[PDB]
C-alpha cells in the first residue's frame, strides 16, 4: 500500500481530502463551506493577538482600543481586518444557507440539523464580541439583549439578575461577555468538525438532484485548485475592504462612550442583524415579539418535513423558483425597514413583511409544489 | 411461606426501575433534612459559648 | 436480590446529596456579589428644577425623572378615560404634589431610556422600538406592557425631596 | 401519518400508561428537591 | 464505506480523453462562451428579475412618503385665525 | 368536452418550462431515490436499467460543460415514456398491504 493508506489519522485526511468521492458538476455555490472555514480561522488568529492587549474592564475598555489603534505596531490593520472578516464570516453563511434552501440539500437531516446550530453558535458569539468596545450602541444593545429574557413568565426577571451579576449592567457583565466571547469560537470548531464527519458518510449533493455515482471525480486535484481559486477571491475582497475603504460599514455611534443616562434618538445594529430587528419591532406585544423572534430562525427546522416535491432540486421547478425569489426580497424588505425609524410607513410596511415571510415558509411553498406534482402527472 | 422484609421491599418497590428511581427520590428529600440537623447539633455543642449566634 | 438492590439505592441516595450541594454552590457563584449590593437614598434640591423642566439623576446605576409639570399639563393629564388604557391608573394615583412627579427612567419593554417631552402625548418617546408614555409615566402606544415605575418617596422640604 | 391509527397502538399506549406518570412523579418530585421550590416543599410534612 | 472500486453498476459506456499539455486552456471564447452566456442569461430572466424590480418600486414609494410625511401643512395654522 | 385539451395544454407549457428536455432526459429519470423508488429501480430489466444510466450520465456531463443538447435531439411532450410508474404502483401497494397488516 501507499503511506497515504498506512495509518489511521492518514487514511482519515485520504478519505476526508484526497481520494473522497466529489460530484463532477457541481458550481460555485459549493466553495462557500470551505471559505466559512478560512473565515473561522482568520478570526481566532486575529482575535488571539488583539486579546493581548485589550482590558474587559469598563473603566479602560474603549481606551485599550485607542491604544490598540494608535500605539501598537499595524494594531489598526488588525482592527480592521477581525471587524471585516466577521462581515464575510455572515456574508458566505446567509449565501451557504440559501444555496441548500434551492437545491434541496437539507434532505440530508443531520447536516442540515448541525448547520442550524452552528448558525445560532456564531450568532451569540458576533453579538458577544459586538459590545466589548464599550461605546454608545454596545452599551445599549447589551442591554436590550439581556433583558430579553424578562419575557419568560414566571423566572424571567430572576435570570436577568443573575446574567447580570448586580442591579444592573455593569463592570461584571463585561468580564462574562469577554470570557464567553473567547471560549465560544472553539467549541464553534468541534461542531463544525462533526458537521463534516456527518456529510462524508453520504457526499455532496448536486444541481440536477439526480445522483451523481455514475460521474464521481476525485476531490485532489480538481477541488483543491477550485477552493484555492476561491480563497484568492475573497482575499482580494477582504483586502480592498481592508485598506481602500475601511469606513464603508462603520458606524460613528460607536465611536462616542458609553453613557448610562441617555440613550441616542437613532438606533441601529450591526447590518447581519436588522431583519431580526425588524422582526422584533412588528408585534405590539413583549412576548409574542420574542417569540417572533426566535421562531424566525427555529423555522428551518421544518422545512425538511413540509417537503412534498417528487424532485429535489429546484433547477426543474418554475413556479417554485419564482416564489424563493419572492421570499428572498421580503427578507431585503425587512433588512430596509430596521434601518428606518419606528414611524407609519415603515412600521406598516414591516408587519407586511412579516407576515409574508412566515406565510411563504410554512403555506405557499408546500401548495405550489402539490400544483407541480399534479402538472406533471404524478 | 415466610413473608420477610427484603423480599417485600424487592416485590413492592424495586422490581420495577420507575417506582426504584421514585423511591431514590423520595428518600434523598428526608435523608437531607435530618442528616443537616444532625450535623449542625453535633457542631454547635462541640464549640458553645464562642459562636456569636449565641453572644448575640 | 431485595438486599443487593437496597444496597445501591442507598449509594445512589448519598452521591445525590453531594452532588446536589456541589452544584448548587457553584451556580451560586455567579450571583451578585457582597460588594455590589449597596442601596442608598437620594436628596434632590427642587428649586433648581424650573417649570417644565425634567431632570435626570444617577441612582442605584440607573436614571431617575424629576418633571415639574405645568398647570395645562396637570389639567389634561386628568382628562384621559382610563378605559382606554392596558395598565389603568389615575393621575392622583401616581403623584404626591399634582405639580411634580417622579419617575424611574427605564422603559418596561426591554430598558432603554425614554426621552423626554417626545411623542405623540407630549410625555416620553423610547427610540428602541417605539413605545410612547404621557407625561404621568403612562403607556400609550408601543409594544410595552406596563406604566413607568414609581419609586418611595417623601418631601422634607417645600424644596427638597428624599427618594428611598 | 395516519399510519398509527388503530387497534394495536391502542392497546400498546395503554400497556405504558402507568410507568409514564410514574416516570413524571420522579421528574416533578426531583425539580423541586433541586431547586428547593418552595411552591411544593412547604406542602411535605 | 463509499470508495472508488463499488460505487454502482455500468455496463458499455466508452470515453475519451486527451491530456492537458495537447489542448488548450481557453479554447472559443468569443465564438462559444459569449453566446452561450447570452441564453443563459435569457433563460433566467423572468424568474428573477420582475420581484427584484417590485422591491425597487415599494422602497422608493415609502421614502417619498416617509419624507412627505415630515413637512409643515399650511391648514394646520391657516384654517381657523 | 373541451376541458380535456385545456388542460392539456397548460401541462405541455408546463412541461416545456420544466427543461430536463433540453438535456435528453424524461421524467421518470428526474425522481429523488427515496426507499421505494430505489426498490422499483431494482426490478427494472436489463436494458431499460442500462438505457437509464447512459442517459442520466450524458445529462450530467452536459450540466458540467453548461451545455444543451440540440434542439432536433430534446425530449418531445408527445411521445415520452413512463417506464418507471407501474414498477412503483406495485412497490408502494405492497408498502401498504404491510402498514394495513400492522394495525389489527
Ligand atoms: C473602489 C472599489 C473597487 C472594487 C473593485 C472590484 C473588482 C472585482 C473583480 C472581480 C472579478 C471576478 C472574476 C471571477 C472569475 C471566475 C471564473 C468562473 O469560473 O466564474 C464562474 C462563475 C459562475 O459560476 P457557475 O458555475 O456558472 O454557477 C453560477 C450559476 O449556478 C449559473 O446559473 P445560470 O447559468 O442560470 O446563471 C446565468 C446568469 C443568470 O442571470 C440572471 O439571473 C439574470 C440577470 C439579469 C441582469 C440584467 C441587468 C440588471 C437588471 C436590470 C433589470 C431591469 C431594471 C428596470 C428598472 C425599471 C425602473 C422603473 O448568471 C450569470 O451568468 C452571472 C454572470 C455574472 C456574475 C457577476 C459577479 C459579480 C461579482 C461582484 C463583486 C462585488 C464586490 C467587489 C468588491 C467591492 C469592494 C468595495 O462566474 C462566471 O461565470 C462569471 C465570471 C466573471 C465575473 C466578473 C465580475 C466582475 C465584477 C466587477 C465589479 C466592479 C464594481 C464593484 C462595486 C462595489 C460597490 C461597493
Ligand atoms: C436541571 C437541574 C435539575 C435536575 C433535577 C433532576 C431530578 C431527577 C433526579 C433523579 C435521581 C435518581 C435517578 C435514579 C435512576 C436510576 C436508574 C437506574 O438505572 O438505576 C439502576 C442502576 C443500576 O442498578 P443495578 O444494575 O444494580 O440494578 C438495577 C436493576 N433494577 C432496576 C431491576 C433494580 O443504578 C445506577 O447505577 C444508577 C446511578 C444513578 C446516579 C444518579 C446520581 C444523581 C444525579 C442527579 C441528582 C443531582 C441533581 C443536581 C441538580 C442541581 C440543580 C441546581
Ligand atoms: C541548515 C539550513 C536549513 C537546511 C534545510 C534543508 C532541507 C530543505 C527542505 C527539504 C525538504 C524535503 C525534501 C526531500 C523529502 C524526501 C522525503 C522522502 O524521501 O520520503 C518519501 C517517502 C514517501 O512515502 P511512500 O509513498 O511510502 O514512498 C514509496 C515510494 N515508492 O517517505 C515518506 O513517506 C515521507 C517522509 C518525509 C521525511 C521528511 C524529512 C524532513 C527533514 C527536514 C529537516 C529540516 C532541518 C532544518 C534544520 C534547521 C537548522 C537547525
Ligand atoms: C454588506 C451587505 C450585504 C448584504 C447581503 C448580501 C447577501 C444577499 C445577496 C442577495 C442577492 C444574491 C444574488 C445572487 C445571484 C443570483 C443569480 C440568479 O438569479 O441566477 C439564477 C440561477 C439559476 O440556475 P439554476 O436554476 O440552477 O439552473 C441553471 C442551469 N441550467 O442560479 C440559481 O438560481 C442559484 C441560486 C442559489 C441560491 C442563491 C441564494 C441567494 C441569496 C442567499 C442569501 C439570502 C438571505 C438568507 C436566505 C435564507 C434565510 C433563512
Ligand atoms: C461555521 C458555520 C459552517 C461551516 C464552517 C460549514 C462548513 C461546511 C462545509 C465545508 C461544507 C462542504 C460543502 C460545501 O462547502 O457546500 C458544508 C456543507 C453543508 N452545510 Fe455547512 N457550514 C456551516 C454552517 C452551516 C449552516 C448554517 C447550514 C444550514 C442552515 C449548513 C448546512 C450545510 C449542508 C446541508 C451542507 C451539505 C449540502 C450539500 O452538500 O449539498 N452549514 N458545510
Ligand atoms: C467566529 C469567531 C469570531 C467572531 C465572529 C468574532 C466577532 C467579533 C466582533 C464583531 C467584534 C467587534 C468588532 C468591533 O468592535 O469592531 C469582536 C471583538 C473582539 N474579539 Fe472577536 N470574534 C471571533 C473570534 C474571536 C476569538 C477566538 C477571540 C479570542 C480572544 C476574539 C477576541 C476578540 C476581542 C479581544 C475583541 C475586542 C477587540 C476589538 O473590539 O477590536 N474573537 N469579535
Ligand atoms: O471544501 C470541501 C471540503 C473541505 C476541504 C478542506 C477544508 C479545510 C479547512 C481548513 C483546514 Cl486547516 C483544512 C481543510 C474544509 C472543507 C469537504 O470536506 C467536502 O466534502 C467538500 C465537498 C464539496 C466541495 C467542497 C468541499
Ligand atoms: O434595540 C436594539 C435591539 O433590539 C437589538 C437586537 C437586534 C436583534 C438581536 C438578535 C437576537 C437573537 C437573534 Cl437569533 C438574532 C438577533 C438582539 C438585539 C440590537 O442589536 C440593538 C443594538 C444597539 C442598540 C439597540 C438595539
Ligand atoms: S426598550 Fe423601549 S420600546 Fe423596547
Amino acid at each position: 500500500t501507499p503511506m497515504r493508506k498506512s495509518n489511521p489519522i492518514m487514511k482519515m485526511i485520504n478519505h476526508s481530502l484526497i481520494d473522497l468521492p466529489t460530484p463532477s458538476n457541481i458550481s460555485m455555490w459549493w466553495n462557500f463551506g470551505s471559505l466559512l472555514a478560512f473565515c473561522l480561522i482568520l478570526q481566532i488568529i486575529t482575535g488571539l493577538f488583539l486579546a493581548m492587549h485589550y482590558s474587559p474592564d469598563t473603566s479602560s475598555a474603549f481606551s485599550s482600543i485607542a491604544h490598540i489603534t494608535r500605539d501598537v505596531n499595524h494594531g489598526w490593520i488588525i482592527r480592521y481586518l477581525h471587524a471585516n472578516g466577521a462581515s464575510m464570516f455572515f456574508i458566505c453563511l446567509f449565501l451557504h444557507v440559501g444555496r441548500g434552501l434551492y437545491y434541496g440539500s437539507f434532505l440530508l437531516l443531520k447536516t442540515w440539523n448541525t448547520g442550524i446550530m452552528l448558525l445560532f453558535l456564531t450568532m451569540a458569539t458576533a453579538f458577544m464580541g459586538y459590545v466589548l468596545p464599550w461605546g454608545q450602541m454596545s452599551f445599549w444593545g447589551a442591554t436590550v439583549i439581556t433583558n430579553l429574557l424578562s419575557a419568560i413568565p414566571y423566572i424571567g426577571t430572576d435570570l436577568v439578575q443573575w446574567i447580570w451579576g448586580g442591579y444592573s449592567i455593569g463592570n461584571p457583565t463585561l468580564s462574562r461577555f469577554f470570557t464567553l466571547h473567547f471560549i465560544l469560537p472553539f467549541i464553534i470548531t468541534a461542531l463544525t468538525m462533526v458537521h463534516l464527519l456527518f456529510l462524508h458518510e453520504t457526499g455532496s449533493n448536486n444541481p440536477c438532484g439526480i445522483s451523481s455515482d455514475s460521474d464521481k471525480i476525485p476531490f485532489h486535484p480538481y477541488y483543491t485548485i477550485k477552493d484555492i481559486l476561491g480563497l484568492v477571491l475573497l482575499l482580494f475582497i477582504l483586502t480592498t475592504l481592508t485598506l481602500l475603504s475601511p469606513n464603508l460599514l462603520n458606524d460613528p455611534d460607536n465611536y462616542i462612550p458609553a453613557d448610562p443616562l441617555n440613550t441616542p434618538p437613532h438606533i441601529k445594529p450591526e447590518w447581519y442583524f436588522l431583519f431580526a430587528y425588524a422582526i422584533l419591532r412588528s408585534v405590539p406585544n413583549k412576548l409574542g415579539g420574542v417569540l417572533a423572534l426566535f421562531l424566525s430562525i427555529l423555522i428551518l427546522s421544518i422545512i425538511p418535513t413540509l417537503h412534498n416535491s417528487k424532485q429535489q432540486s429546484m433547477m426543474f421547478r418554475p413556479l417554485s423558483q419564482f416564489l424563493f425569489w419572492f421570499l428572498i426580497t421580503t427578507l431585503l424588505t425587512l433588512t430596509w425597514i430596521g434601518s428606518q425609524p419606528v414611524s407609519q410607513p415603515f412600521i406598516f410596511i414591516g408587519q407586511l413583511a412579516s407576515t409574508m415571510y412566515f406565510t411563504t415558509v410554512l403555506i405557499l411553498m408546500p401548495l405550489t409544489s402539490l400544483i407541480e406534482n399534479n402538472l406533471l402527472k404524478w | 411461606a415466610a413473608v420477610a422484609f427484603t423480599s417485600k421491599l424487592y416485590s413492592l418497590l424495586f422490581r420495577r426501575t420507575s417506582t426504584f428511581a421514585l423511591t431514590i427520590v423520595v428518600g434523598v428529600l428526608f435523608f437531607e433534612r435530618a442528616f443537616d440537623q444532625g450535623a449542625d447539633a453535633i457542631y454547635d455543642h462541640i464549640n458553645e459559648g464562642k459562636l456569636w449566634k449565641h453572644i448575640k | 436480590k431485595g438486599f443487593s438492590y437496597l444496597v445501591t439505592a442507598v449509594t445512589t441516595v448519598g452521591v445525590a446529596y453531594a452532588a446536589k450541594n456541589v452544584v448548587t454552590q457553584f451556580i451560586s457563584s455567579m450571583s451578585a456579589s457582597a460588594d455590589v449590593l449597596a442601596m442608598a437614598k437620594i436628596e434632590i434640591n427642587l428649586s433648581d428644577i424650573p417649570e417644565g423642566k425634567n431632570m435626570a439623576f444617577k441612582w442605584r446605576g440607573k436614571p431617575l425623572f424629576v418633571r415639574h409639570r405645568t398647570q395645562k399639563e396637570i389639567e389634561q393629564e386628568a382628562a384621559v378615560e382610563l378605559s382606554q388604557l392596558r395598565d389603568p391608573q389615575h393621575d392622583l394615583d401616581r403623584v404626591k404634589k399634582p405639580e411634580w412627579v417622579i419617575l424611574i427612567g427605564v422603559c418596561t419593554h426591554l430598558g432603554c431610556v425614554p426621552i423626554a417631552n417626545a411623542g405623540d402625548f407630549g410625555g416620553y418617546y423610547c427610540p428602541c422600538h417605539g413605545s410612547h408614555y404621557d407625561a404621568s409615566g403612562r403607556i400609550r402606544l408601543g409594544p410595552a406592557p406596563l406604566n413607568l415605575e414609581v419609586p418611595p418617596y417623601e418631601f422634607t422640604r417645600d424644596d427638597m425631596v428624599v427618594v428611598g | 401519518m395516519t399510519r398509527f391509527l388503530g387497534p394495536r397502538y391502542r392497546q400498546l399506549v395503554k400497556n405504558w400508561i402507568p410507568t409514564a406518570y410514574t416516570w413524571g412523579a420522579v421528574g416533578t418530585l426531583g425539580l423541586a428537591w433541586a431547586a428547593d421550590w418552595r411552591l411544593i416543599l412547604d406542602w411535605v410534612p | 464505506g463509499r470508495e472508488f472500486g463499488n460505487l454502482t453498476r455500468i455496463r458499455h459506456v466508452i470515453s475519451y480523453s486527451l491530456s492537458p499539455l495537447e489542448q488548450r486552456a481557453l479554447p472559443h471564447v468569443l465564438s462559444k462562451g459569449v453566446p452561450n452566456m447570452l441564453r443563459r442569461v435569457r433563460e433566467s430572466f423572468f424568474r428573477v428579475v420582475p420581484q427584484f424590480v417590485v422591491f425597487y418600486l415599494l422602497y422608493t414609494w415609502g421614502t417619498e412618503e416617509f419624507e412627505k410625511s415630515k413637512r409643515k401643512n399650511p391648514a394646520a395654522y391657516e384654517n381657523d385665525k | 368536452s373541451a376541458s380535456g385539451k385545456w388542460l392539456d395544454g397548460i401541462r405541455k407549457w408546463y412541461y416545456n418550462a420544466a427543461g430536463f428536455n433540453k438535456l435528453g432526459l424524461l421524467r421518470d429519470d428526474t425522481m429523488y431515490e427515496d426507499e421505494d423508488v430505489k426498490e422499483a429501480i431494482r426490478r427494472l430489466p436489463d436494458n431499460l436499467y442500462n438505457d437509464r444510466m447512459f442517459r442520466i450520465k450524458r445529462a450530467l456531463d452536459l450540466n458540467l460543460k453548461h451545455q444543451i443538447l440540440p434542439k432536433e435531439q430534446w425530449t418531445k411532450y408527445e411521445e415520452e415514456n413512463f417506464y418507471l410508474e407501474p414498477y412503483l404502483k406495485e412497490v408502494i401497494r405492497e408498502r401498504k398491504e404491510r402498514e394495513e397488516w400492522a394495525k389489527k
